[PDB]
């Protein structure tokens, strides 16, 4: 007999069992042979899609820019997706969106984006995803990578002392007029050393944006590649992320800076508002609309002139700090990747080549290639190749979102022209309104029309629409029901693996979450609570004194479970047994525990006198890898270690240091000598410590505040 | 002693190397929040995998040498090994069945009274779930998706600023700025948390960072159902969900949920204090606000610190916070009601008819709040364009009904003129004529029939098939045998909307505050409570109220 | 700034003015009329494309066993299990070879077998670590049996002369998989794992928590059912020895690198006995499938080297990648006979991403559960009774066709189904298998379009079911709900009918 498990879906409403379509319970993708591929077929589609053959040399780079708003080359495939934006009826959308919520909305949005980055602490911009370091031309956590750009400006020109973003863009705007700059490279001879530039090559460097071949994505059969931009470039784009931010909070259709539990109501808020809203006659239907190719098609020439209207009236002294972040993707070069390799047919020799030098081989590679390649040539440089109009994926999520906001925010007078819904970056959800049937059509066309003329490309394949029923919005499908998957939390289930008691106890908290939010039933999360149970037995190597498994902390437990009286109230690290459950998962394992302890047990365990939501009986450690420190990266990290051994000497002397980040107009070194001072003498005069002792360390202090004045 | 020393020496040391010597010089000390920042501890890139990679290894783990040296055998019981001298960090490495070990045989006592007080947060929300009742069954339940509600409610809570301070001074004298504000006034609780834990030195850090979790309300956006009690809050999970649903849980609360109201009752009276006299209000009522002296269940706290930063914004709440410098937008009250905005805009005009007046023409669409009950309305130019009711208990739709309509403010607002001009007209408060809206309002809130009278001055009309469910009655029913015009029930609750919002402006001369250039969200008074009880409660200073004898 | 301006204004003032003293005119309903002409937007029905040309299939050899092990066919070795023997896991095989195992030994001439003579040589390397230790001492050997290889690299600075001077015979190409076709196989497969097992549970589960009344006794007795159900089956047999054996050469990468090793292929079960009668107790054992042998190489992928016993004669339509020996003849026997052994042999690549999602098998469980229970409660909730057992029994779910009539099972036996479905989830993940659901959803929305009557419509179904088509390579899972849906399609367009059959 012919089994097929589709054949339930008949009887059923899909909504509720489309959590067993997708297949999260397996393993994602991963990324094989050469990233370069499918850079250069983007890059292609990129100008492809940017309908125009306007090109103008331009004056600083000796190369071809592709200006392209406004001016559109249009092709017989309309349909097909457009990245030429006519700014005029853009800053109509602009208009008619302020005008329609308030006459200051811009203003005061920016009011708030200035007020929270004026403040802001440069250190900040740490914080963040892995961004392309210059100086090495490799990939790092942001962290490092800003670390060895502010270290050179400072081997450069003097240490950095401006303790604040807007100076920190201002010595930024500084190092493009330097005609030369000095690094910390690392050079082996069979050492890290200072290597200079000049200003030729450090501006293509920091205009320049690096490749990842995509990890983590889920649901594609190939691989759509993420960038990871330059630290020179990064601080003014997450100015205009954050002016974007505050834009996007305000508007209700917008689903970017509100998510997960929140963006569900705003939905059904928005749908019940809608279906007040109706008339006898009106007719409402919606769509699922997705886009393709979205990044591509939005143009950073396009945000510097929207830019430029918000920033119309709120200040010319921030204004000036609007419109930089722009350019430098108007005028931006990305990195080709990994190469290309030649074999014969022997499966003998292989030939690597570099992406510098595919201009060397010209027609030795397949056809494909150099159809791909030739044309890629006028704006091509030594590394990297160059273009404008193109937006890089996941900068400008928000500012993205604005505009599509932009779009469904309100139009020409007629018989039922309603529509208006949400939108996430790409994604957007479509309510359409409409007197007859007929004309349903008209309008759902309208807003097409609206949206692909600045962009905005509704992927034709991949959206659909029926009555407002049904529809789906990033993983999350609606019906009168409000879609129930647990799909989506699913890899975060497993231990976390920080330590045990906070591993366990932040997997319950995480249960209970995902049993509000996500709407889980309870006999899943209780079976989720044994799961986790026993992959933490194992990933720490533990099991129940019960348990006849024998090994080396199950030997110890042995001679333990004599003595103690009741083995149930255990912890489970020391082989407890489970006592939490689904009514006691907002309590930590060690409360629920601890009062049917035995005396001797508790005692002993919590002692804070120790070789030792978040529980603290047990915090360690864990062991980096020998494999950063063995590369030329310890070289370079020579310099963060002098950073650490002060930093731990700091905190040794203050001990808030860590909790209240520390204060007062004083150097690091003066507060630390003098309360040093302070400590001396508390022990001193009434502690037990002698005096001669004392006048040593005021030596010490002394002698050291020499070593201090002459550097 | 050498201890002292030792960190002596390594300061000579690291300023003996001029590229950590000049680093340590330039600059603030403010460059350590920013140094501390360039030091990730590890790659983190697979999480589960390298903690299953890094167990699997027998002695990876970093550990404290000292300590066990100075308490414990080092060498094993089964002879497989435990301890070597090999190390960059002084931290030597060491199994990990020895820390089981030194649980099970290890000398030490009395720590017991230690422990739960340093985290009487968690433990108390345990000591909540012993006294509490079971029952079981199910239903299609509807639950209310969006209310940011206080959850893990503790006594005493407090902003992030003025916590962070309480976090210095108690744990640590050595190193903290003398800041005045909090501690001048809420010194007591300073006295408590500091005595507890400045006494018996351990774990610095800890303690510190679960005390900041420990007044903290996690006010979060979750779906609730009906059970709004910041205290059901924390165990929502096991309590329901969309098929669920528990019992025997209103009893067992702490003793925050009441004093909010109690605080609330205290504005109110405060507020009439300001209202007996309209020489001036602005000058009289904040000397009324920084007078009085709250008695909180183990504390005394100034009333100002309270209302300045309390969480919950009721209509009394909002007044008194409008006097000080406390910026809780988002709000709205209007008499009993609470409303939030969700649409559109629209400009102040006046209109006089027969019965001046204040009318808006947006096209705006707002969300409508009242006990029991839940709704959608829209206006469009001074009349109700659309409206949905999610309530649960017909009497309090009808309320919503009627209110809403009030703001709504029709034609018929003006037909209706049974008395007013007698009394409802003219406030008896110093010859003030109180505003017509407000009017109104307390003609409908003083008998029954007059809150049939604007119902009926809706359309009514016999709803179609298809509106049998949607269709309200005049008594509130879902019959639909006959039924009001421009709106319909909704089988079920209507969600709450949310602003991350800070606004604040003066206010004027009779209790009313124009915040953001107008908006009127001020409501005059609220309630007319001749009452004056109080408990365990401080005022001062000719409070007009009569408790001083000679 | 100056030249990044997109208007025909350069300087970047101009721009500027243009944006502060912007004031738009309604000129955009005639832009937007005009960009319609022009857009000729498909204004799409679904009647009008409800055919979706049924579902496109590929056409070719059919499709293999991507499976790193092999399952139905699959034979097991049984041994009752000490605490402390078997504790380590890795000596479990050591105590096994005092058994029967040390007699087996294959012919040199195999059926269906693509490199005999080096997996022959190995087993026999394998046999002889057994005695000794569980490690191949090889430096050589290994190097080989990693490359059934190394390409020796050429800079580019000398290579400009041999450009100049062709020689080698230089050229660039990459190469791409061959489609497969619909496999027959699986179906059998799936009716296999579906049914329950002799031996009664596999994965090992936790103990229970302390129950009150209200919730707990709820959720364990559903748990302790559920549990119950699906530790009987096949397909938790397979999810037992993936995690089991995963663990151990998860384990032994860390304990061995650049090592050679021998891993077994083993599952522990404890077998049931319900007669009534006291029974000296319920089987306590561990049974054993195959050996495996570990090859570090490349961090990156692990190339491993898989040995199963069987007992089923070997389909070269779908064990082609399995390369097939003569083995000898092993007892099988029962009472109210000795069959010839056959091993099977391969060599596949293990990602250590691989190697962790795959150990933990055990979320399938999860996944299920919420998918039945909610059926439970959804149910339940309308008539606000108990009716969470009631439905287990009652309710019906389609499960298949058998003699062109489509049958349905019990929710409590059709539960074995999903399970079962979600397992092949976790084994068959290929980022083909991503794309097909990540597409397919918008085929089944569209479906319950139809089913309530709501009038659907798909923008480019071509487009669409080309992309479906475009991510069906070789992947026997894809492609075999690739049929169903088909199946699925029909029947439901014999129910009503927006939809086509050829």
């Amino acid at each position: 007999m012919e089994i097929n498990p589709y054949l339930m879906f008949l009887n059923n409403d899909v909504t509720s069992l489309i959590s067993t379509t997708y297949p999260y319970t397996g393993p994602p993708p991963m990324s094989h042979g050469s990233s370069t591929k499918y850079t250069l077929e983007t890059i292609k589609r990129t100008y492809d899609y940017s309908r125009t053959s306007v090109e103008k040399t331009s004056k600083v780079f000796n190369i071809p820019r592709r200006k392209f708003c406004n001016c559109l080359e249009d092709k017989d495939e309309l349909v097909k997706p457009t990245g030429n934006v006519d700014i005029s009826s853009l800053l109509g959308l602009a208009e008619m969106m302020e005008k329609r919520m308030g006459e200051g909305f811009f203003k005061h949005c920016v009011m708030e984006a200035e007020t929270e980055i004026l403040k802001m602490h440069f250190s900040r911009l740490t914080e963040g995803r892995q961004t392309y370091d210059w100086t090495s031309e490799r990939n790092m956590p942001a962290a490092t990578a800003l670390q060895l750009t502010v270290d050179a400006i400072k081997e450069t020109e003097g240490p950095f002392k401006g303790t604040t973003m807007l100076e920190y863009c201002n010595k930024m705007i500084e190092m493009l007029d330097w005609k030369e700059i000095k690094f910390k490279k690392v050079k082996t001879v069979v050492v890290m050393g200072i290597d200079s530039i000049k200003h030729d090559e450090f501006l293509i460097r920091a205009l320049t944006i690096n490749t990842m071949a995509k990890d983590g994505e889920r649901g594609k059969l190939q691989r759509r590649a993420i960038a990871t931009p330059g630290m020179i470039v990064r601080p003014f784009s997450k100015i205009v992320e954050t002016v974007a931010q505050k834009i996007c909070e305000k508007l209700k259709e917008s689903g970017l800076p509100v998510g997960g539990n929140e963006k569900k109501a705003k939905l059904k808020t928005t749908v019940t508002s809608l279906n007040a809203r109706m008339n006898s006659d009106q007719f409402a239907v919606n769509i699922t609309g997705d886009n393709s190719k979205w990044n591509e098609c939005q143009q950073p020439e396009a945000y510097l002139a929207l830019l430029a209207y918000i920033t119309k009236d709120s200040s010319d002294l921030m204004k000036d700090l609007c419109s930089v972040a722009p350019v430098l993707f108007c005028n931006k070069f990305v990195k080709l990747g990994q190469g290309i390799r030649l074999s014969n047919k022997r499966k003998t020799k292989e030939v690597i080549i570099k992406a510098e030098k595919m201009g060397k081989y010209k027609n030795l590679m397949r056809e494909e290639y150099k159809n791909l390649f030739e044309p890629l040539e006028k704006y091509i440089q030594k590394d990297v190749c160059f273009l404008p109009g193109g937006m890089l994926m996941g900068m400008f999520n928000m500012l993205s979102t604005v505009l599509g906001v932009s779009t469904l925010c309100y139009e020409l007078k007629a018989k039922g022209c309603f529509w208006t819904g949400l939108q996430s970056s790409d994604d957007f959800v479509l309510f359409a309104v409409a007197s007859n049937w007929s004309n349903i059509h008209w309008t759902i066309r309208r807003f097409n029309a609206v949206c692909k003329l600045i962009g905005i490309n509704m992927s034709l394949e991949k959206s659909y629409g029926s009555l407002p029923e049904l529809f789906e919005f990033t993983s999350m499908f609606f019906d009168g029901e409000f879609v129930s998957n647990l799909a989506m939390e699913l890899p975060a289930f497993t231990t976390a693996g920080v330590n045990e008691g906070v591993d366990f106890t932040a997997a319950m908290s995480i249960i209970k979450t995902n049993m509000i939010n996500n709407s889980l039933s309870p006999s899943t999360a209780l079976m989720a609570l044994r799961i986790c149970l026993q992959e933490f037995r194992a990933t720490y190597r533990v099991h129940p004194w019960d348990s006849r498994v024998k090994g080396g902390r199950m030997k110890i437990i042995n001679e333990f479970i004599k003595t103690i009286e009741n083995k149930d109230g255990l912890l489970i690290a020391d082989g407890g047994k489970l006592m939490n459950n689904i009514s006691t998962l907002h309590i930590p394992e060690e409360v629920l525990k601890f009062e049917k302890m035995d005396e001797q047990y508790r005692n002993r365990v919590f002692n804070p006198k120790n070789p030792f939501a978040v529980v603290s009986t047990h915090s360690f450690r864990t062991r980096a890898n020998r494999t950063l420190l063995n590369t030329d990266m310890r070289a370079m990290m020579a310099e963060e270690k002098r950073y650490q051994m002060v930093c731990d000497m700091f905190k040794s002397v203050f001990e808030s240091a860590d909790i209240n980040p520390p204060i007062g107009a004083m150097s690091i070194g003066e507060a630390i000598e003098e309360k040093l001072l302070e400590r001396a003498k508390m022990k001193r005069d009434i502690g037990a410590i002698e005096d001669s002792e004392y006048e040593e360390i005021k030596d010490i202090i002394r002698d050291a505040k020499k070593a201090r004045l002459e550097s | 002693m050498s201890l002292l020393l030792t960190i002596a020496k390594e300061y000579k040391r690291l300023c003996q190397d001029a590229k950590a010597a000049q680093m340590m010089t330039v600059g603030t000390v403010s460059n350590y929040t920013t140094f501390k920042k360039w030091t990730t501890s590890r790659k983190e890139k697979n999480p589960s995998l390298r903690m299953r990679w890094a167990m699997s290894s027998k002695f990876p783990i970093i550990a404290n040498k000292r300590m066990l040296e100075e308490a414990q055998i080092p060498k094993e019981h089964n002879n497989v090994a435990l301890w070597e001298d090999t190390e960059k960090r002084d931290h030597v490495l060491a199994s990990a069945s020895c820390i089981n070990y030194w649980n099970f045989c290890g000398p030490c006592v009395n720590n017991s009274e230690v422990i739960k007080e340093v985290y009487k947060s968690r433990f108390g929300r345990l000591e909540r779930r012993k006294e509490i009742m079971w029952k079981e069954l199910r239903f299609t339940l509807v639950d209310r998706q969006r209310r940011r509600v206080d959850t893990q409610p503790v006594e005493q809570r407090l902003r992030t600023g003025e916590i962070k301070d309480l976090q210095m001074w108690t744990l640590f004298e050595d190193e903290a700025p003398l800041a005045s504000k909090f501690i001048l006034d809420n010194y007591g609780l300073v006295k408590e948390m500091r005595s507890k834990f400045a006494n018996k030195p351990l774990n610095k850090e800890v303690v510190a960072h679960m005390l900041e979790k420990q007044f903290n309300p996690e006010s979060r956006f979750l779906p609730v159902f009906g059970a709004i009690r910041p205290e059901r809050m924390e165990l929502i999970h096991a309590l329901g969900g969309e098929t669920w649903i528990q019992e025997a849980n209103t009893a067992g609360i702490s003793n925050v949920d009441q004093r909010k109201n109690d605080i609330r009752a205290v504005c109110r009276k405060v507020c009439l204090a300001a209202n007996a006299s309209i020489m001036n209000a602005k000058s009289k009522l904040v000397e009324y606000i920084k007078s009085t002296s709250m008695r909180i269940g183990e504390t005394e706290r100034k009333l100002e610190e309270l209302i300045l930063e309390t969480d919950d914004v009721s209509p009394e709440v909002t007044l008194c916070k409008s006097a000080l410098g406390g910026q809780l937008g988002k709000t709205l009250s209007f008499g009993p009601m609470l409303l939030k905005k969700i649409s559109g805009s629209g400009v102040k005009v006046k209109d006089t008819v027969y019965i001046q007046f204040e009318y808006w023409s947006e096209q705006e669409e707002f969300y409508g709040e009242y006990k029991s009950a839940t709704a959608l309305f829209s206006r469009k130019e001074r009349s109700l364009e659309w409206i949905t009711i999610g309530g649960g208990i017909n009497e309090d739709r009808k309320r919503l009904l009627a209110m809403c309509m009030i703001f709504c403010r029709d034609g018929d607002y003006f037909k209706d003129a049974p008395a007013t001009i007698t009394m409802a007209d003219l406030s008896t408060k110093l010859g003030r004529e109180i505003p017509y809206q407000y009017v109104m309002m307390n003609w409908i809130q003083k008998s029954e029939d007059n809150l049939e009278a604007l119902l009926y001055s809706r359309g009514i009309v016999e709803t179609n098939p298809g509106k049998m469910g949607s269709s309200m009655g005049i008594d509130g029913s879902k019959r639909a045998i006959k039924s009001l015009r421009a709106v319909t029930i909704q089988s079920g609750k209507i969600d709450m909307p949310e602003s991350k919002e800070k606004i604040h402006l003066e206010l004027s001369d009779n209790l009313e505050a124009f915040d953001s250039s107008g908006r009127i969200v001020a409501t005059i008074l609220d309630l007319p409570s001749d009452k004056k009880v109080t408990f365990q409660d401080v005022s001062f200073q000719h409070p007009d109220l009569a408790v001083l004898r000679d | 700034r100056d030249e990044s301006v997109p208007l025909p204004f350069q300087t970047y003032e101009q721009m500027k003015d243009y944006c502060e003293k912007f004031k738009g005119n309604p000129r955009e309903l005639a832009s937007k009329v005009s960009q319609m002409q022009s857009n000729i937007k498909l204004p799409i029905k679904h009647y009008e494309q409800n055919k979706f040309r049924q579902i496109r299939l590929p056409k070719g050899p059919m499709a293999p066993y991507t499976h790193k092990f092999l399952m139905e066919e699959a034979w097991m070795f049984t041994k009752i299990s000490d605490p402390e023997r078997s504790r380590a896991g890795e000596i479990l095989i050591d105590f096994f070879k005092k058994g029967n195992l040390s007699a087996i030994r294959p012919k040199d001439k195999p059926l269906q077998g693509k490199y005999p003579i080096h997996y022959k040589n190995l087993w026999n390397q394998i046999k002889a670590a057994i005695a000794d230790r569980t490690m191949v001492i090889n430096e050589n050997d290994h190097s080989e049996f990693l490359g059934g290889r190394a390409s020796k690299k050429i800079p580019e600075i000398s290579l400009t002369q041999d450009v100049i001077t062709t020689e080698g015979l230089k050229q660039s190409e990459n190469k791409l998989p061959e489609p497969r076709s619909f496999p027959r196989w699986f179906n059998a497969e799936w009716m296999w794992a579906i049914k329950d097992s002799d031996l009664t549970g596999w994965v090992p589960m936790a103990e229970y928590p302390p129950a009150d009344n209200e919730l707990e006794d709820y959720a364990e007795h559903l748990n302790k059912t559920m549990e119950g159900v699906l530790q009987g089956t096949n397909c938790a047999r397979e999810m037992g020895k993936c995690i089991l054996t995963v663990g151990a050469l998860m384990t032994e990468c860390r304990l061995f690198p650049g090592k050679i090793k021998v891993v077994p292929i083993y599952a522990r079960s404890k077998e049931r006995k319900s007669m009534q009668e006291g029974l000296p107790v319920p089987s306590e054992m561990d049974c054993l499938f195959g050996i495996c042998v570990k090859s570090k190489s490349h961090d990156g992928m692990y190339t491993i080297i898989t040995f199963e016993f069987s007992i089923r004669e070997p389909n070269l339509e779908k064990h082609q990648k399995y390369t097939v020996f003569e083995a000898g003849h092993t007892t099988v026997r029962m009472k109210k006979r000795e069959v010839p052994l056959y091993l099977y042999c391969r060599t596949t690549a293990l990602s250590k991403i691989k190697n962790d999602w795959l150990s933990k098998a055990r979320r399938c469980f999860i996944t299920t559960m919420d998918t039945v229970e909610t059926i439970c409660l959804r149910e339940s909730a309308k008539a606000e009774e108990n009716l969470v057992e009631k439905t287990l029994n009652e309710k019906q779910m389609w499960i298949g066709k058998k003699n062109g009539e489509l049958i349905a099972q019990p929710l409590r036996e059709a539960l074995r189904v999903q399970l079962v479905q979600q397992f092949y989830f976790c084994i068959y993940n290929d980022s083909q298998l991503e794309g097909f659901c990540n597409e397919q959803k918008k085929i089944l929305m569209a479906l319950e379009g139809d089913k309530k009557n709501k009038s659907s419509f798909g923008f480019n179904p071509e487009g669409l079911l080309e992309k479906i088509e475009e991510c069906l390579i070789n992947n026997p899972m894809c492609l075999f709900m690739a049929q169903r849906l088909n199946e699925l399609v029909i029947e439901a367009s014999k129910r009503g009918a927006k939809f086509f059959k050829t």
